[PDB]
RNA sequence: UAAGGUGAUAUGAACCGUUAUAACCGGCGAUUUCCGAAUGGGGAAACCCAGUGUGUUUCGACACACUAUCAUUAACUGAAUCCAUAGGUUAAUGAGGCGAACCGGGGGAACUGAAACAUCUAAGUACCCCGAGGAAAAGAAAUCAACCGAGAUUCCCCCAGUAGCGGCGAGCGAACGGGGAGCAGCCCAGAGCCUGAAUCAGUGUGUGUGUUAGUGGAAGCGUCUGGAAAGGCGCGCGAUACAGGGUGACAGCCCCGUACACAAAAAUGCACAUGCUGUGAGCUCGAUGAGUAGGGCGGGACACGUGGUAUCCUGUCUGAAUAUGGGGGGACCAUCCUCCAAGGCUAAAUACUCCUGACUGACCGAUAGUGAACCAGUACCGUGAGGGAAAGGCGAAAAGAAC
């Protein structure tokens, strides 16, 4: 869950971004250098992805 | 009657300009610059009034403005602008035996 | 000089005026005639002679 | 010789002047038309 | 809301004046600054013999931009930044890292 | 113009076909007649100019009442 | 809101101002020449000439106001002509003209394609004309369907380049049905009972929220190179602010900003809440749009070119029935299905951008991008309609070169 908190607090950072794991995109994973996913936020993409 | 404030406005300035100094100095005529819609009634009734000598009579002519160009920096660049003078009215007012300025 | 001219009532707003008007007229030929150094007054006279006309159109509606 | 331009001021305004061009409507749309292409000089009245 | 005035005592920050110190004189329009004794140039003035010295090699300083100055602090004998606050129903510059009134 | 004044009949347009079917463009006009009309209500005559359909509508409605919707209408008779 | 100002050119001169009535910015207001719908008459735009009132006067004259046309309404008076109409005069309202596209309507090409060309196409396009609105138009079934049902208009995707139309050529080209966006329906043709009875338009208040000025806004120093540092190197700090722009080379921390948090004397938009003003509800009975539907002749519109041609519109000539009646179901007839013309109104979804604000671009970067980066619709050309350019860069700073 897109966690209001984190999202403003990285919303300045450099090369950190974060998303709602319904907003992952192609691109997004493979730009940058490491991925960093909740265990919940991990169900949730392997539901997604079926 | 023509009120006052018409008749301070009519009279814009004295016109010194050798045929003007020639006037004075033989015909006892002034020569001076007035409002370009002013007649000859009010000329007269201004210059009585305002510089309270008494007038014979007021011939008047109006003067064509020339053109004259020159240049203007605005935006950097001196640009070459030409444009008219504005045009004039000039006053022949006779004195009879007064003298003013 | 327009709260010290709003009290007056409309006859001296009028002598007011042509006084001005007969000033105007005087630096006018001073002006032409090579004087009046003080070429900071004309301004002056016809802003006063604007704040007058603007506080006579307002008494009188 | 003699060209084709033969000036006369008279003929010049009551031929292309202003109230010759707004007194039919033809002659209002080629005032339009000049106001819209942003014409200096509208007419030959000058 | 200007953050330079009259008379600040102001400190160059850059541009062969560094350190050097100054009363302002003028404020451009321009964002702009002219301070004591800073930007001397070298004026070649014309002669022009009408109502004026002919004038030689005239030394005069020069506009510089008010983002190259700050003000001095005096106390603290270093440049820093100037911010707005209120007192008295009034705006006041007060001195950063020390939070003292101008 | 030729228009009827009671009905609005008007001029239409439309295509004269020859028999190799040219459409050449044509004007079909009305049948329109200027006529005088008793108007006993009022003892006079008034004149208009109306189709012969419009003065079938006339003896059929009455001048009266047609002279009615005229004036509903703003027309000048 | 302010410590600086009197726009650029602009230097200067003479000045104004420094907590507060200098300048600047916003709301409201005042002034607002002449021409131009131009409107007192005229006219070769920016000019010429008035008439009637009111007032003033120094007796020369002066100032202000009104005076166009048409439409509607009212008052007065009023010919042939008796009444009366026409006409006349004066008032009061309203219009007029301009503007980019979008919209409805009245007219309406040809080039071209058909490998020629006439039916056909191009195309109801270009263009001309009228009218309106912020949208317009349409719109509440004489609609489809198929023996089951749907339930007003409009717009999008399919159906489908199908069925058809077609010198059956070139070409044109649907509907039914389905999926969506959006979605409320109502009045008159009339009387009684209730009989302001909610409702809708206008106005006056109050609240909320915008718009029209604004306010605060966080953190960096050493040293190297260098004309200059924002760069290299080192050590720090802010971040709900690392969007962007400037600053003597490339700056989160120098400046302006940005995130964020606030702000309105006054004038306005939109919502509500009410006060008042006109309309108006609900019930019972009724009534149910005639020179109309249909027809003959000629055209036009429907995808449909007259064909076996349904349906719609009408220039011309005719011409019903009246709810035990009538329209439609693609010639026509019979059954049975469905609907009720000849009276109106109606939001949303839809179209467009002269203009305003913000933001964006695998868009251009001075022969490109607008014709116009620049004083360009200019110079110049043409009687005119009209055509129509070329032309950016000193430097960080004029320090722009005293002698």
């Amino acid at each position: 869950e897109l966690d209001e908190n984190l999202f403003l607090a990285a919303r300045n950072l450099h090369k950190v971004d974060v998303r709602d794991a319904t907003g992952i995109d192609p691109v997004s994973l493979i730009a940058f250098d490491k991925v960093v996913m909740t265990a919940d936020a991990v169900k949730q993409v392997e539901e997604m992805l079926a | 009657m023509i009120r006052e404030e018409r008749l301070l406005k009519v009279l814009r300035a004295p016109h010194v300009s050798e045929k003007a100094s020639t006037a004075m100095e033989k015909s006892n005529t002034i020569v001076l610059k007035v409002a370009k819609d002013a007649t000859k009634a009010e000329i007269k009734a201004a210059v009585q009034k305002l510089f309270e000598v008494e007038v014979e009579v007021v011939n008047t002519l109006v003067v064509k403005g020339k053109v004259r160009q020159m240049t203007v920096r605005s935006g950097g660049r001196v640009i070459r602008t030409s444009g008219r003078r504005s045009d004039w009215k000039k006053a022949y007012v006779t004195l009879k035996e007064g003298q003013n300025l | 000089k327009a709260k010290e001219l709003r009290e007056k009532s409309v006859e001296e707003l009028n002598t007011e005026l042509l006084n001005l008007l007969r000033e105007q007229f005087n630096l006018r030929m001073q002006a032409a005639s090579g004087q009046l150094q003080q070429s900071h007054l004309l301004k002056q006279v016809r802003r006063d002679v604007a704040r007058v006309k603007t506080l006579l159109n307002e008494k009188a509606g | 010789m003699k060209r084709t331009f033969q000036p006369s001021v008279l003929k010049r305004n009551r031929s292309h002047g202003f109230r010759a061009r707004m007194a039919t409507k033809n002659g209002r749309q080629v005032l339009a038309r000049r106001r819209a292409k942003g014409r200096a000089r509208l007419t030959v009245s000058k | 809301a200007a953050k330079i005035r009259r008379d600040d005592e102001v400190i160059v920050l850059t541009g062969k004046d560094k350190g050097k110190r100054g009363k302002v004189k003028n404020v451009l329009s321009s964002g702009k600054v002219i301070v004591e004794g800073i930007n001397l140039v070298k004026k070649h003035q014309k002669p022009v013999p009408a109502l004026n010295q002919p004038g030689g090699i005239v030394e005069k300083e020069a506009a510089i931009q008010v983002s190259n100055v700050a003000i001095f602090n005096a106390a603290t004998g270093k440049a820093d930044r100037v911010g707005f606050r209120f007192e008295d129903g009034k705006k006041v510059r007060f001195f950063k890292s020390n939070s003292e009134t101008i | 113009s030729r228009v009827c004044q009671v009905t609005g009949k008007r001029p239409v347009t439309g295509n004269n076909r020859s028999h190799a079917l040219n459409a050449t463009k044509r004007r079909f006009l009305p049948n329109l007649h200027s006529h005088r009309f008793w108007v006993e209500s009022e003892k006079r005559f008034v004149t208009l100019r109306v189709s012969a359909k419009g003065m079938r509508v006339i003896d059929k409605k009455g001048i009266d009442t047609v002279l009615a919707e005229l004036r509903a209408r703003g027309e000048k008779y």
